[PDB]
RNA sequence: UCGGAGUACAAAAAACCCUCCGAGUGAUUUUAAUCUAGACAAACCAGUCAAAAUAACCAUAACAUCACUUAUUGAUCCAAAAU
């Protein structure tokens, strides 16, 4: 026939995790195929472009400016050609951490 | 003695490495020079 | 026994610089699709103004801690040609002395690659390391 | 640890030194072990730790050699307290 | 044009093998890879032709 | 499986289920992962690391195990110098 | 488990304590034929001992 | 199904017909700063400013003040034009510009700094330092009288206690030199503050020294209400930040309420509230100098709890909370043989019956 | 058999002898380590991420890169190798 395998399944992308959501160390928030959320303040980039959290704490979705590496051609050229008001917004996620860092007990009394 | 043997061998690679690393990288670094020669004596010959 | 010895398990040091000077506070990992990195407690941020040159130091709360400013009376009045290369440096060494007296050693700085190259620049981080600031902050402990 | 007389003089100095931090207001110097459910282990791993400290103490040939790694802050920030530390007129 | 699949093998006398894949028509090839027995970066040297 | 043999009337045991599983005494089975020693040179190193584990089964596939094995291999060993022994018994476990 | 059958009686310290007084008090099991080469002696009770 | 945009969406205002005569910044540095004044504006959306705690965000400022120095807006801007044309004219200073030599006075920086704009700076470090938050609890007061503290290290030694400083207990061990500018129908209250390391009572601090009706920039000719303490901050808890408040009061004030024993090595008798003895003095006393600095435990300090206080010394660790693992399962599956190790109570073995 | 787009309009999943494009690898040097919290995915088998900690290197130096990057792949046993 003229058509072949079209068949593949769903590779599950979505978004584990959920706004107010709490989460563990090293929990996956989301997983994507291009850049749809960027991760935030204490979220992990994978290498496959999965977003996981670094710190223990409440997941928190947020729209921000977009501000890209210098080093990165495409991204510096696509915001270089803005109009002279216009930036560039994208949507971020978040762990706002929950426990504190660490306590101070009494070990001994000399 | 097969204990010995290996540390013995070990050590004594461990005492000709960086010649070796720095002869190969003398090495590769005159391959490089070589060919960019051949080119540009070619780039020469071929616009005149 | 004394009235004194009381003393409770747990100390509770309301003191927020605290943690960070002993580096077991948490610096925001994240980001990493953006720039610069906002890991760090304390950032250098160097404005220059086609007038002026503005040396920042900040808390990544946003909040500015210690400055130095081209605009201020105190520099402006001492030295000549507000934009000049004479300025950075000059601007570099008083903020060092101001961060020295404000207790804070270590800050951040991320330049952009060509803002790296310029004379300015190199000197301002130049005054600023004779200073005593030191550029690179300490690790995290149990990162 | 003054009315210890099984270990020499210089030693019975210099070990209140270095472990000055776990000595006591009373004189005592107080060793800890924890791990092991039996006791005879944690009073072995007290034991054996004493012994390393009259060991290195004993030993005029230790240079008590400092890591970078966790005193860099320490050697800077004192430095750096030390710029401000200089100025100079008596007071008092 | 075919690769090729080499065992490489350490100059730092800790026997260590590991395969890559190489151009054919390309020369012997040489390496600074890590040995772990050695724990540092040594001079990786192809000793034999495994798969073709 | 054998239910009944012919001369004992006994339950047989299967026998490459021997040679590849473990089974510790609180009834977990641990195996190797599959594929672990099959074309290295083509994985990741993150992935070479998964392959190398120890691993533990399901219950479903647990029962079956059990059920292709006798019980002499489920009795209680004790052996000197042993690397698992420290994992046959089951701690803290609130069920 | 040793300190528990001295106490009660089972096998008595005053005589040398071998295998075979363990197995006359059952305080232990022994199988050759599951490969026992013996008891092994285990520190457990060792404070209370 | 759409929803409204509440107020307004950002880019809707430039206008996209005719994208050719909009001017753009080809710079990647103009976009990086019109992002980031965009960062700081009260958007309708969730944004990470909301959040991560700007820290009560909008807040009114109860001002306990000295009321701002007085000076011509006029007559100012005249005499720096002038000085700056006068410094601009010089060929001299024009050469030591282009040659890359020049240097900058410090000490006379530090001086018009102190005389300027010090006292907004010192006020945000101690904002930072959240000075104002334990003392004054809501309270901002602009640090208009310089105060220069220092200690004796040794004859010719003098460490100062700058804004955020930090400083050994060692230097500490005696009382300190204070200087401010004042002539004398003045009266003034000078406080050392101890604003944590207070063992029992974590909203209390410790009382170190306190002087009181002080003629002019007379520092001993003041009556002492609690004698110099030195700072004694515990080996375990780091950095205690120590506090030295100037009020400048108008009535000569009397405490027999707040006046403590001479030798007072008791800590239960040192224990403070900066804002209720505040409260108390309110109308005549007017906070007017700072300085402050960090403190952490040294050697020296150990002498203090056994000799002074007559007390066993309290050492503390930095603990941090116990990793956390999973409900355990049954039958874990697909989980590395280590698991089991997670959920071990103490590395031992324990035969059970045997 | 594997992947991308539509079918399957916004979390996931989702069929057809349904509509369309692909893969069974190149090229390159930055030759890309050990160990381990927590997860994703999932009938099973397989697949995926990943903090801290070690060791390598500037002497506080761990994501190989490009071609739409996604796919470029194959279990046991058994054979050859000797590590
Ligand atoms: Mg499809
Ligand atoms: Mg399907
Ligand atoms: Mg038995
Ligand atoms: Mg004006
Ligand atoms: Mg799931
Ligand atoms: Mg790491």
């Amino acid at each position: 026939s003229k058509n072949l395998g079209g068949k593949s399944p769903g590779k599950r992308f979505g978004i584990k995790k959920m706004e107010g959501h709490y989460v563990h160390a090293g929990n996956i928030l989301a997983t994507q195929r291009h850049f749809r959320w960027h991760p935030g303040a204490h979220v992990g980039l994978g290498k496959n472009k999965c977003l996981y959290a670094l710190e223990e704490g409440v997941v928190r979705y947020t729209k921000e400016v977009y501000v890209p590496n210098p080093s990165n051609s495409e991204a510096v050229d696509l915001v270089t050609r803005l109009p002279q008001g216009a930036v560039l917004y994208k949507t971020f996620v978040h762990v706002v951490p929950a426990k504190p860092e660490g306590t101070f007990k009494l070990v001994a009394m000399l | 003695q097969k204990r010995q043997a290996r540390e013995q061998l070990i050590e004594e690679c461990m005492a000709k490495m960086p010649q070796m690393i720095e002869n190969w990288r003398q090495q590769q670094q005159e391959r490089r020079e070589k060919e960019q020669a051949d080119k540009d004596r070619r780039a020469r010959l071929q616009a005149e | 026994p004394v009235e004194n010895e009381a003393v409770a398990p747990e100390f509770t040091n309301r003191n927020p610089r605290n943690l960070e000077l002993l580096a077991v506070a948490r610096k925001e990992r994240g980001w990493g699709t953006v720039w610069p990195s906002r890991e760090f407690w304390h950032r250098l941020r160097v404005i220059r103004t086609q007038h002026h040159i503005e040396a920042l130091v900040e808390h990544r709360n946003g909040q500015v801690v210690v400055s130095a400013s081209t605009r201020e009376w105190a520099i402006k009045k001492h030295l000549y040609s507000t934009r000049n290369v004479v300025a950075c440096e000059s601007v570099g060494r008083v903020l060092a002395e101001r961060c020295l007296e404000a207790g804070i050693n270590f800050m951040v700085y991320h330049p952009t690659p060509w803002e790296a190259a310029s004379d300015s620049i190199k000197r301002l981080q130049h005054a600023m390391t004779e200073g005593g600031v030191v550029l690179r902050e300490p690790r995290r402990i149990y990162e | 640890l003054a009315s210890a007389d099984w270990i020499a003089e210089p030693v019975r100095l210099k070990l209140a030194v270095k472990h000055k931090n776990r000595i006591n207001r009373s004189g005592e110097l107080i060793l800890t072990s924890e791990c092991s459910r039996y006791q005879f282990r944690n009073l072995a791993d007290c034991l054996q730790k004493l012994r390393d400290m009259i060991a290195e103490a004993s030993q005029p040939a230790k240079e008590p050699s400092r890591e970078d790694a966790e005193l860099r802050r320490s050697r800077i920030e004192n430095m750096n307290r030390e710029r401000l530390r200089k100025k100079r007129i008596s007071s008092a | 044009s075919k690769t090729i699949l080499v065992k490489m093998m350490s100059q730092a006398g800790t026997g260590f093998s590991f395969n890559t894949k190489r151009s054919r028509l390309r020369e012997k090839l040489t390496l600074l890879h890590y040995d772990p027995v050695v724990k540092k970066k040594v001079l990786f040297v192809e000793q034999k032709k495994i798969r073709s | 499986v054998t239910y009944f043999s012919s001369r004992k009337g006994k339950r047989k045991t299967v026998k490459a289920v021997i040679y590849r599983f473990l089974r510790l005494h609180s009834g977990l089975w641990l195996r190797r992962k599959a594929g672990y020693k099959k074309k290295l040179w083509k994985k990741t190193a993150a992935r070479k690391r998964r392959l190398r584990e120890f691993v533990f089964c399901n219950k479903t596939q647990s029962k079956l195990l059990d059920k292709m094995t006798t019980s002499f291999w489920k009795r209680r060993n004790w052996y000197a110098d042993d690397p698992y022994q420290k994992y046959q018994d089951r701690t803290n476990l609130k069920v | 488990r040793l300190q528990y059958l001295i106490d009660l009686g089972r096998v008595d310290p005053t005589q040398p304590i071998d295998l075979t007084q363990l197995v006359n008090g059952r305080g232990v099991t022994i199988q050759p034929s599951k490969r026992d080469y013996g008891v092994q002696l285990v520190e457990e009770g060792a404070d209370t001992f | 199904r759409r929803a409204a945009p509440l107020g307004p969406m950002p880019n809707e205002d430039i206008d996209v017909s005719d994208l050719e005569r909009l001017k753009k910044y080809r710079s990647f540095d103009r976009y990086r700063r019109r992002a980031e004044q965009e960062a700081r504006k009260p958007h309708w959306w969730r944004t990470y400013r909301e959040h991560f705690g700007e820290e009560s965000g909008p807040k009114d400022r109860v001002d306990i003040g000295l009321p701002p120095p007085k000076v011509s807006r006029t007559q100012q801007l005249l005499e720096r034009k002038q000085a700056l044309r006068e410094l601009r004219a010089n060929v001299e200073e024009e050469r030591a510009a282009r040659l890359q030599t020049a240097r900058i006075p410090l000490e006379a920086v530090r001086a018009e700094w102190e005389r300027t704009c010090g006292p907004y700076h010192k006020q945000r470090l101690a904002e930072y330092c959240g000075l104002y938050r334990d003392l004054f609890h809501g309270a901002t007061f602009v640090p208009r009288v310089p105060l220069h503290v220092a200690y004796a290290v040794g004859e010719d030694d003098l460490m100062p206690v700058y804004h955020g400083n930090e400083v050994t207990p060692t230097e500490a061990a005696q009382a300190p030199e204070v200087t401010y500018e004042a002539d004398e129908g003045s009266l003034w209250t000078l406080l050392l503050t101890n604003l944590d390391g207070h063992l029992l009572e974590p909203d209390a601090e410790y009382v170190h020294w306190l002087v009181t009706n002080i003629p002019g920039n007379r520092v001993t000719e003041g009556q002492e209400t609690c004698p110099y303490l030195p700072p004694f901050p515990a080996r375990g808890s780091g950095f205690h930040r120590f506090a030295f408040l100037l009020f400048k009061q108008d009535k000569r004030i009397d405490f027999s309420g707040d006046t403590r024993p001479s030798p007072c090595y008791q800590l239960a008798q040192r224990t403070f509230h900066t804002f209720d003895f505040y409260k108390k003095h309110q109308d005549a006393m007017t906070p007017a100098g700072l300085a402050f600095f960090q403190c952490r435990w040294d050697d020296s300090v150990t002498r203090v709890f056994h000799q002074l206080l007559d007390m066993r010394e309290p050492v503390f660790e930095f603990v941090r909370p116990p990793p956390y693992h999973p409900k355990q399962k049954r039958f874990p599956h697909r989980q590395p043989l280590r698991y089991l190790d997670r959920y071990r109570d103490s590395h031992e073995p324990t035969y059970g019956i045997y």
